[PDB]
């Protein structure tokens, strides 16, 4: 009950949809890092920076 | 063919007795989880089983609710049930198959 | 008789790059599109904010 | 130059089972089974077998699926149908030539293969409904069913489409019956077009080695005449009216083929006065304006039926047909020139040769042939054919229409219809 | 005609409490379906003079 | 039934102290609710329509 | 047996010569006894003003009453003494006359031809006659809603241009067209550099040559001159018009984005994902089972009665979408599902029925160009918008090109996120409104 | 001569997978939409003519 | 019509009429199905002016009297002018019409022209329904003198 998905039409319709499903992460991620000011991340960006390190 | 296969005979026909569905005159066809398949099975039935198949459900769902039991001279026997649906189900699952093979390529 | 209809003129309406009958309006479609969108991006930026 | 083409290669097997191909070097290919199983071999309680038949064309067979049936033709971007008339049915098959081979399955599969399993052909009833339904608006489809209806006792009576007391009621075992007793060898023929005469030969000998319904071309419709007529307000009384002719392929079948280009078939020429048009020049004279006419021609195995169609407004009715008939009796009383025969004869020899132009249409009339007749019979010989009547015989068969107990369909406003009795 | 039935409100109770076809059947067991709804209300009431008060 | 019997270990083993015997019933007990949930009740179901032949 | 590609091979060269003049003169050559000619004009409707619109329609119901050599009913009859054919069509595009004739008959063929496309008797009691029938004509095509619908989504699409006019014109320019007027568009347009003479079927191509100048001979004369325009470009708007009429019971639909037109290499990719969408109707056995999700999903809901795709191709620009009828309770599911099949092929088109799509054209061109007539309006019509004949091998090596990317490549660039013109007539109450319809040509996941 | 049919008259329906159901034969219309008033439908509760599988590049 | 038509013998003695006469004898007791829907105010307004006219009509009356009738009728039936003549006259004509059914069981009707009502013609008809057989006397009973 697994096994229906698995075939040369589903391994194009997975390759069609990689550069949303990727592109969507990055939408998620950046997201995420600037709702909460990630710090970790966010030290690293070249204008934001200067809203803590002074 | 030999004496070893009816103790599995054996075993199969105690656990059928220990299943009591036919202490409520369910054949074990009645008792099958209605998925799709399933549903289309029933659907594929001529007007005879059908029929026989509703009053067999009517009668157990009857007993169930006062929580009654079948005398047992008319307890479904092992040896005797009828399998109705298995040859439907098994042709609209080939066919399920064959649209799933073809959904692949 | 079905054929006495013609659309209404919108000219007034018709955004300026969208004014001749005479030319494709393939072309403009991206600015204008691009500019009503981005009209809705800022906005949702904003309101993020 | 394009080439060489081929000739018709034509084999009638021992079992009575015909074979023709050309290798016409097609880019496609065209593969029909003629079948003698029109409705006319339905009786009074199977009527509509085959009418549900026809539409049942892609249920399930023995290895192929309905699924497969659909699924597999698509996928290469062939087609399957079946045209019934009154005396034949043919389940033809449309592809390229590189995927001959899996058309052929599914024909084979199709036509001698058949489950009619008992939920699928209930599903299917609602079809003849609407089949029934998209058919009989027009006008035409109901009065050539009465014509035929009111024609014949018989065979010929019965209609192509399913009597609507029959719909939901016509049964799997029925449909089993019809395959068994009427999709056998001695009546079938195998046609194919861009497929080798071998691979012909090989599909016929392995796969459609079917004895034995039934024999004989062989109710025979009994011809008796009468009328049927059915009030309407639709906005136009179309009547036919229409006498026993000559059965196919007879002479004086082709007598009658010409009798018709000199009365008057369809147009030629786009929103034109119809100049040549016997009927049309004689109604037009008596009639103003909207109107048409055209000469009738229905030849079957065994009988036929001519006369002609006419559609008036519903106060015309009796003017048109009354003015349609006599120009008729006109024929029949003596009255043709030389050339107005010579000018039908080009009308007809032209346009036998302009049917047989296309894969569909030579497909078509080489099944038809095959079955009619038991030969190929090339368009040199057909036109030598038409060329042998004589115009004694067109006369003649101007003469037997006007004598012979008439049978008469009208359908409309039909207050100003006349009544034959009346003609 | 029956109002129960047509009226806005009332269908909504009617589907639910009135004329719902229910089994023939069901035991003891699915009893504790209603008893959590009176539990919860139970709370509720018992709850609200509580918090008068708290 | 044995779901509902190591439960009851389960509520018991709770109401009592983290100390020798206890201890390891506790950890037993708690590999036993994850084992017929994921593992033995699914067999069960498997087996029970293999004698069906179903 | 040969191959399906040998087969494309065997086909003969289409064979192009022309006139001192302009007059293109172009044969395929066949064994058939039987042979279509004649001649397709490079005019239209595209071409008429707004007075001055209808006229075209006008002189096809002229073009056979008479000639000066031929007067009255003159023609017919020599037409239907050898049992000939004889019949015309204007489009927006695209004027034809053509007889189906046998090939002995070439010679009278080719004469009668040049007879009614250069020497039309517009003889004014016919001319008076012909307004009438033209009139009956508009009153019958106002009950064909088809007819009606695509006419509407041209005059919405193409707002301000030639091309959002009809063939026939309005009422009252058929009530109102003169004598002059005609002639006027007749010099204008029926000029020799602006026809081809194809023929199909029985016949040398030499020999069809000898009849071009034997019958051809001056129109370009010495002529054409001054006073040659080309078409303008027509923009394409979109926009929407809904004639509601709960009387008709049932809705008809057009929705369509803008095409490339004639030329463009992307027809056969556009033509190819259309097929996969395909068309349906409820006479179609296999319902249920059908390869097209748009159809499969129609004939199990009964969404529909039909449905069709199209790609409509006019100079530099086109129509490209579908056509559907239905209930009044339909109209809503039947606009989302044909959405839905646009942007799953314009981002997620899979390999297999984009072969199915290629199968699907190769079947249909094949079909298509079987019988003297089709051919004969395939060189005819080719000719005049391209300027070849496009052989068949070509066409297939074209189609061959298309895979899955080609597909949702060409389908983005012509129809996610852009403006449809939308046409309704009917119980249209439940059609989206057009924000709506306008927002289902893209996907927020995509 | 022989097409029973295309003798050019009597009734052939027609069914498909693919394309679309037709009706047969001869009978007039013909010479009737020419004059004129006749309508008819095109497309109520129907179906579409001459129609499909015809086509291009 | 459903209802009525529920009947065999509704349909049959339908087409019985259909097919004996051209005219007007022939017309059925029930509206064409094609007709339903389609019929006007207007036309009902006509029949009524041209058919329920005082020379088309008698009022009869059972334990009223005579003088209360008399009145009735003077003073509110006094209608002259539509139509006149029992008289479009209806030609009979002949021939035959077949339904196609399952039904259980075929009806049949089978008729020539007779005798019009009171000609002395028209009793020797009834008589000779009455030698020849109507309905039953007996109930369950084997017709004896039918
Ligand atoms: C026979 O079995 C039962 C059902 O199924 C057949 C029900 O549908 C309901 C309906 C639930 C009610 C009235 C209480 C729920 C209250 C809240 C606030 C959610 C009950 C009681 C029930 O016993």
């Amino acid at each position: 009950m697994l096994t229906r998905f698995l075939g040369p039409r589903y391994r194009q319709l997975a390759r069609n949809w990689v550069p949303t499903a990727s592109l969507w992460g990055a939408v998620g991620a950046v997201g995420l890092v600037w709702a909460t000011d990630w710090r970790l991340i966010l030290d690293w960006v070249p204008y934001i920076n200067g809203k803590f390190k002074k | 063919v030999s004496a070893s296969s009816r103790w599995l005979e054996g075993i199969r026909k105690w656990y059928y007795n220990a299943a009591g569905f036919n202490k409520l005159g369910l054949m074990r066809d009645d008792t099958i989880h209605e998925n799709d398949d399933v549903k289309e099975a029933i659907r594929r039935l001529p007007e005879n089983l059908y029929d026989d198949r509703v009053f067999r459900i009517k009668r157990a769902l009857d007993l169930s609710m006062r929580q009654q039991i079948l005398p047992k001279e008319q307890w479904t026997k092992y040896e005797e049930d009828k399998s109705y649906l298995e040859p439907y189900l098994k042709e609209v699952i080939r066919e399920r198959k064959e649209r799933e093979e073809w959904a692949k390529k | 008789s079905h054929t006495d209809i013609k659309v209404p003129d919108f000219s007034d309406y018709r955004r300026p790059e969208v004014l001749d009958s005479t030319k494709s309006s393939k072309e403009s479609s991206e600015a204008r599109k691009g500019f009503s969108y981005l009209v809705t991006a800022t906005t949702t930026v904003g309101v993020a904010y | 130059v394009p080439p060489h083409p081929q000739d018709l290669e034509f084999t009638r097997l021992p079992n009575g089972l015909v074979i023709a191909s050309l290798e016409n070097y097609a880019p496609a290919s065209r593969i029909g089974l003629f079948i003698k199983a029109g409705s006319r071999y339905e009786n009074s309680n199977n009527l509509g077998t085959s009418h549900l038949l026809r539409l049942a064309s892609s249920l399930t067979t023995k290895g192929a699926s309905s699924f497969k049936i659909t699924r597999g033709i698509e996928a290469v971007g062939g087609k399957l149908s079946v045209t019934s008339t009154r005396e034949n049915m043919a389940y033809t098959v449309e592809c390229l030539r590189d995927d001959v081979d899996i058309l052929m399955e599914f024909l084979l599969n199709v036509t001698t293969a058949p489950e009619f399993r008992r939920w699928e052909v209930a599903a299917l009833q609602p079809q003849l409904r609407i089949d029934k339904a998209v058919a009989l608006q027009n006008p035409q489809a109901h009065v050539i069913e009465n014509l035929h209806a009111a024609a014949y006792r018989n065979a010929l009576a019965n209609s192509l489409y399913c009597p609507d007391y029959r719909i939901g009621k016509v049964t799997p075992v029925e449909l089993h019956d019809y395959v068994q007793n009427h999709f056998t060898s001695a009546r079938m023929a195998l046609i194919g077009l861009g497929v080798s005469h071998p691979v012909l030969k090989q599909v016929a000998e392995q796969f459609l080695n079917i004895r034995g319904g039934l024999g004989l071309s062989g109710a025979k419709a009994k011809y008796h005449g009468g009328e049927i007529r059915e009030q309407n307000g639709d906005s136009l009384v179309h009547a036919a009216l229409v006498a026993e002719s000559a059965a196919i392929g007879s002479a004086e079948a082709n007598a009658f083929s010409v009798l018709q280009h000199v009365l008057g078939a369809g147009p030629h020429v786009k929103r034109g006065s119809n100049a040549t048009s016997s009927l049309y020049q004689a109604v037009a004279k008596g009639v103003h304006q909207p109107f048409d006419v055209s000469a009738f021609n229905a030849s079957y195995s065994d009988s036929g039926l001519f006369g002609f169609y006419t559609i008036s407004q519903a106060a015309s009715a009796g003017d048109v047909i009354k003015a349609a008939y006599n120009q008729v009796k006109t024929i029949a009383q003596g009255n043709l020139s030389n050339p107005d025969v010579q000018a039908a004869k080009n009308k007809l020899k032209a346009g036998y040769l302009m049917s047989v132009e296309s894969s569909e249409g030579f497909l078509d009339e080489v099944g038809s042939q095959a079955l009619a007749a038991g030969s190929y019979t090339p368009p040199s010989t057909v036109l030598q054919q038409i060329d042998a009547v004589a115009d004694a015989d067109v006369i003649n068969a101007a003469k037997k229409f006007v004598s012979g107990r008439k049978s008469m369909a009208a359908s409309g406003n039909l207050g100003h219809t006349p009544f034959i009795d009346e003609l | 005609t029956n109002i129960r039935k047509s009226h806005p409100l009332m269908k909504i109770v009617n589907n639910a409490f009135i004329d719902l076809p229910a089994p023939s059947n069901i035991s003891s067991w699915w009893n504790f379906g209603s008893l959590l709804g009176i539990c919860l209300i139970l709370q509720i009431l018992t709850g609200l003079f509580l918090a008068m008060h708290y | 039934w044995a779901l509902v019997a190591d439960l009851l270990t389960l509520t018991w083993i709770g109401g009592q102290p983290v100390e020798h015997p206890y201890i390891t019933i506790g950890q037993l007990a708690s590999v036993l609710y994850f084992l017929l949930i994921l593992v033995l009740m699914p067999t069960a179901g498997t087996i029970e329509n293999k004698l069906l032949k179903w | 047996t040969a191959t399906y590609a040998q087969a494309l091979q065997s086909v003969p060269e289409t064979q192009v010569s022309q006139l001192d003049n302009g007059l293109r003169v172009a044969s395929e050559q066949s064994s058939q006894p039987t042979c279509t000619v004649g001649v397709w004009i490079d005019a239209g409707s595209r071409y008429e003003s707004e007075k001055n619109n209808g006229a075209g329609y006008f002189v096809e119901h002229l073009a056979f009453k008479g000639t000066k050599n031929r007067p009255g009913n003159a023609l017919e009859k020599e037409v239907e003494s050898m049992g000939a054919h004889l019949n015309a069509y204007s489009t927006r595009e695209h004027t034809a006359y053509y007889i189906k004739a046998l090939s002995k008959d070439l010679p009278k063929a080719v004469e009668l031809l040049a007879d009614i496309v250069q020497n039309c008797s517009l003889e004014d009691s016919q001319i008076e006659k012909e307004r009438d029938v033209i009139l009956q004509e508009l009153q019958e095509n106002d009950t064909s809603m088809r007819d009606v619908v695509f006419n509407y989504l041209h005059a919405t699409a193409f707002q301000g241009t030639p091309l959002a006019q009809s063939v026939e014109g309005p009422s009252e320019n058929v009530r109102k067209l003169s004598r002059a007027d005609l002639t006027e568009y007749l010099s204008r347009h029926y000029k020799a550099p602006r026809m081809v003479l194809a023929a199909a079927g029985g016949l040398e191509h030499r020999q069809l040559l000898d009849l071009a100048q034997k019958h051809f001979s001056g129109l370009s004369g010495t002529y054409d001159e001054d006073a040659v325009p080309t078409l303008s470009p027509c923009r394409f708007t979109g926009s929407q018009i809904c004639h509601r009429e709960d009387g008709l019971p049932l809705a008809h639909v057009a929705i369509a984005v803008e095409g490339p037109g004639w030329a463009h290499p992307d027809n056969v990719a556009l033509q190819v994902a259309n097929a996969i969408i395909g068309h349906y109707d409820c006479t179609y056995g296999g319902g249920a089972h059908l390869s097209s999700p748009l159809a499969s999903i129609a004939a199990t809901n009964k969404l529909c009665q039909s449905f069709q795709t199209f790609n409509i191709c006019y100079a530099d620009t086109g129509l490209l979408g579908a056509h559907f009828v239905c209930d009044h309770m339909s109209i809503d599911d039947m606009m989302f599902v044909l959405q839905g099949q646009w942007m799953r092929l314009c981002t997620s088109a899979t390999e297999s029925e984009v072969l199915r799509g290629k199968n699907l054209l190769r079947n249909a061109l094949v079909s298509h160009l079987d019988g003297t007539t089709p051919v004969c309006e395939d060189i005819g019509r080719s000719l005049l918008t391209y300027g070849r004949r496009i052989p068949l091998a070509e066409w297939e090596s074209r189609i061959a090109e298309v895979d899955a990317r080609v597909v949702r490549e060409v389908c983005s660039k012509y129809f996610y996120d852009q403006c449809p013109a939308v046409a309704g007539f009917g119980p249209i109450e439940q059609l989206p409104d057009y924000n709506r319809i306008r927002s289902g040509m893209f996907w927020l996941r995509f | 001569m022989l097409s029973v049919a295309a003798r050019s008259g009597p009734f052939a329906p027609v069914l498909s997978a693919t394309s679309r159901g037709v009706a047969g034969a001869l009978r007039p219309l013909v010479q009737a939409a020419v004059p004129a008033t006749s309508e008819s439908p095109v497309l109520d509760l129907k179906r579409s003519v001459l129609c499909r599988e015809s086509l291009r590049g």
